[PDB]
RNA sequence: CCAAGCGUUCAUAGCGACGUCGCUUUUUGAUCCUUCGAUGUCGGCUCUUCCUAUCAUUGUGAAGCAGAAUUCACCAAGCGUUGGAUUGUUCACCCACUAAUAGGGAACGUGAGCUGGGUUUAGACCGUCGUGAGACAGGUUAGUUUUACCCUACUGAUGAU
RNA sequence: CGAUGCCGACGCUCAUCAGACCCCAGAAAAGGUGUUGGUUGAUAUAGACAGCAGGAUGGUGGCCAUGGAAGUCGGAAUCCGCUAAGGAGUGUGUAACAACUCACCUGCCGAAUCAACUAGCCCUGAAAAUGGAUGGCGCUGGAGCGUCGGGCCCAUACCCG
């Protein structure tokens, strides 16, 4: 078990992310375009899905 | 007799273009410090260029060529060869008028080095552009004497520094001497100033 | 088959007849099990029990 | 478009002395000295005044990319001032569901050993950057404190530890174990 | 924990060996060998202690016309050991087992190689003697 | 590529209609440019090499990723990608092992390398067709596989400046 | 490789597959918060756009439809009062409670900010087999792309002989 505050700390680094739909790059939560050239800096981002 | 050039801070292809035309007119050229030569563009895209060259080999017998020389001097030499008609007697004669060196071995270490401002990186590149170092590029494609050449180039610079201090000393005496004998040489100093030699 | 039609040459990587053996070779990691002493004459006796 | 001039200024606290060797910035303060070379940027650095010193950064005839470098230099110089006066103190918490993460500090805080991370027998040994000291936190359990005068050395040191404890071949949304940077403060609060 | 060493393989695919248990099968016909990756043109081969896949050519009808897992317990090809001993047996024999390695029968006729006995404790318990 | 839908929910984890844009030349075509004073016609065997449109393995990102298993994507062709029954087969199918049992080019690689099972001469049988002689991308059986000492390439061996 | 070794002119462009000259010898849709230029529309010293407080409720859990949805899930409607204000509601969560964040608003500091399009160059889209070709070397204050200058080079063409 993890203290809920520490869980939020870990989630900031493992869960609170956006995911490029074309190249799956991990991105900061406020990302609007990917940072990778391989996808042409697309704006087709989606949230990193939450673990159940 | 011999045109000695210093490869540090020169862009590879512009130096080769000028050097090639020079040895085709019958002049001897020595380029030293080929590891100090530069290439425009980031290092990585220039490393990929040599790796692409490195893949060119006779599929049925690699020993028959192309020969991929790894020394910064030989890389430069092959680049000048690519700007000459080397399959004719006239081109091969020119190619023999060029010597290329990593570092500055004798006797050129104790001779004055000229530069080519039309190939200098400070002149020809925008300051914000990336560039590669021939020595680093050569070191990362199989060149083995980067560490030794630097070791011997540091010994040379230590000796050249002592030589420079001796020359500054002999110049401080030269200025003092001109004050001591100012009375006796004043007449000859007027001739020179009258004609622009001395300001 | 010593090659395909193209390249129209025999490649350096195809098996051919020729010299076998008498090749220079370097082999590593051969452990020393014993450094044996040579024969000695001591007090008029040959000492040779190095095995 | 090239802009005729773009500039920004930095205020220097009285207890900090800044000297310029070309574009090399030397900041001397109570906690030590930091030297940073900005020769990779074509700007003009100027020290103004004597009683309340200031540092000015100028970029004449800059396009969009070159203008973005003007503030970057100011922010770095300010961090150097922050380092030599207050220092940098990153804190890290170790997170684990089952296996406690044991951390041992060696070599006067320049080496970190991490044991039993997700129960692994492998021992992780992270070497801090020069000028950065790691220490276990006497105030809280399962915490580390990294301190130093250079923000990039301190923050790079912490990134090394955080990436040392990475989970592999598992669902990292479930297996959250690791040591993470939990706070970015200053050694001396002032 | 102690892994078995390589031994000479005397039984390629197609070898018909004796069946040395009381299942009813008389002989075992090797159709493949466990753990063999192999290469072009090389037949999978088996030695004492190896689990193989076999069919019964002679024996009770219920045991025929199907593939059994078996283990080789003796071999006529001489194999070296680490003490320098070259051992071989008078005949090639095996016993039918299951995937877990436990015998389908209950008794073994003849000796059983030490290489196989150490590897298969269920076969070892049934071995009248060990070589 | 768009996104109506599917996915309990939810267009885009994974898929995806109606439409539409391409790439490839390991399919078949279309054409008839080269070769009819001849470029040996399938398949296998053997042997080397190369491609990546990645099956496995190394490092990774994403899941409708708890674990295990699996699926999607990235850098990536270094190293592997097997033993067999039936068939001339390519193809196919099944048995079995395996980390995996990926897909391909090299004159549909490779007959002065083999083999000659098939196809494709002359003998002969059957069926259908033909008055017949004879015919049949219909079956069947038997049917000669030539030369290197030249040049190069390659492998080794003397040597030459 | 003959001729720019001109103190040539004004811009654009960075490519971890750059680009580089009729025929002609390789690329499309669709994309980019890379960068540049334009069009239209907003809002801002009555202090804009970030950043740094509160608020989740008064009729009311609006009534339907509900096993159950209270602002939060589907379908037609979708009002008022106190006010700096407060959607009868964007998002959090179940099998139902439970729960929270935006719309909104002022407190701060003080010059431009936001959005939709459009077109250049660059980038993604963009995979093949021997090693490999802007002709090559190479070239990035260009030896690239667009617009333009002087000058110069040479055909068996033109001129004089
Ligand atoms: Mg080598
Ligand atoms: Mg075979
Ligand atoms: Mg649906
Ligand atoms: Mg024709
Ligand atoms: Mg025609
Ligand atoms: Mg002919
Ligand atoms: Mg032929
Ligand atoms: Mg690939
Ligand atoms: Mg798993
Ligand atoms: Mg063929
Ligand atoms: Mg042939
Ligand atoms: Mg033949
Ligand atoms: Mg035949
Ligand atoms: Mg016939
Ligand atoms: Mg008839
Ligand atoms: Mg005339
Ligand atoms: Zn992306």
């Amino acid at each position: 078990i993890i203290e809920p505050s520490l869980r939020q700390l870990a989630q900031k680094y493992n869960c609170d992310k956006m995911i490029c739909r074309k190249c799956y790059a991990r991105l900061h939560p406020r990302a609007v375009n990917c940072r990778k050239k391989k996808c042409g800096h697309t704006n087709n981002l989606r949230p990193k899905k939450k673990v159940k | 007799q011999v045109l000695v050039l210093d490869g540090r801070g020169h862009l590879l292809g512009r130096l080769a273009a000028i050097v090639a035309k020079q040895v085709l007119l019958g002049r001897k050229v020595v380029v030293v410090r080929c590891e100090g030569i530069n290439i425009s563009g980031n290092f990585y895209r220039n490393k990929l260029k040599y790796l692409a060259f490195l893949r060119k080999r006779m599929n049925t017998n690699p020993s028959r060529g192309p020969y991929h020389f790894r020394a910064p001097s030989r890389i430069f030499w092959r680049t000048v060869r690519g700007m000459l008609p080397h399959k004719t007697k006239r081109g091969q004669a020119a190619l023999d008028r060029l010597k290329v060196f990593d570092g500055i071995p004798p006797p050129y270490d104790k001779k004055k080095r000229m530069v080519v401002p039309a190939a200098l990186k400070v002149v020809r590149l925008k300051p914000t552009r990336k560039f590669a170092y021939l020595g680093r590029l050569a070191h990362e494609v199989g060149w083995k004497y980067q560490a030794v050449t630097a070791t011997l180039e540091e010994k040379r610079k230590e000796k050249a520094k002592i030589h420079y201090r001796k020359k500054k000393q002999l110049m401080r005496l030269r200025k003092q001497a001109e004050k001591n004998v100012e009375k006796k040489i004043s007449k000859f100093t007027d001739v020179l100033k009258t004609h622009g030699l001395l300001v | 088959c010593i090659g395909a039609w193209h390249p129209a040459r025999v490649a350096f990587s195809v098996a051919r007849a020729g010299q076998k053996g008498y090749h220079h070779r370097t082999e590593i990691n051969k452990k020393i099990y014993k450094i044996g002493q040579g024969y000695l004459i001591k007090d008029g006796k040959l000492i040779k029990n190095n095995a | 478009m090239k802009t005729i001039l773009s500039n920004q200024t930095v205020d220097i606290p009285e207890n900090v002395d800044i000297s310029l060797k070309g574009r090399t910035v030397i900041v001397k303060g109570p906690r030590g000295t930091l030297r940073r070379d900005f020769n990779h940027i074509n700007v003009e650095l100027s020290l103004l005044g004597k009683k309340k010193k200031r540092l000015r950064v100028d970029k004449w005839w800059g396009n969009r990319k070159e203008l973005a470098t003007v503030r970057t230099i100011c922010s770095h110089v300010q961090n150097m001032i922050k380092g030599v006066t207050l220092g940098f103190r990153y804190k890290m918490r170790s997170v684990y569901a089952h296996f406690p993460i044991n951390v041992v500090i060696q070599e006067n805080g320049s080496l970190v050993e991490i044991r039993n991370f997700l129960g692994e027998k492998y021992i992780r040994r992270v070497r801090m950057r020069p000028g950065v000291a790691c220490s276990v936190s006497q105030a809280q359990k399962d915490e580390l404190v990294l301190e130093g005068n250079d923000i990039e050395l301190v923050s790079n040191s912490a990134a090394l530890i955080q990436q040392a404890t990475t989970v592999k071949n598992k669902d990292i949304r479930k297996f959250l174990d690791g040591i993470y940077v939990s706070e970015k403060g200053t050694v001396q609060q002032a | 924990s102690g892994a078995k060493f390589r031994i000479s393989l005397g039984l390629p695919v197609g070898a018909v060996i004796n069946c040395a248990d009381n299942t009813g099968a008389k002989n075992l016909y090797i159709i493949s060998v466990k753990g063999i990756k192999g290469r072009l043109n090389r037949l999978p081969a088996a030695g004492v202690g190896d689990m193989v896949m076999a069919t019964v050519k002679k024996g009770k009808p219920e045991l025929r016309k199907k593939v059994h897992p078996a283990v080789v317990i003796r071999q006529r090809k001489s194999y070296r050991r680490k003490d320098g001993v070259f051992l071989y047996f008078e005949d090639n024999a095996g016993v039918i087992v299951n995937n877990k390695g436990e015998m389908k029968g209950s008794a073994i006729t003849g000796p059983v190689a030490k290489e196989c006995a150490d590897l298969w404790p269920r076969i070892a318990s049934n071995a009248g003697s060990i070589a």
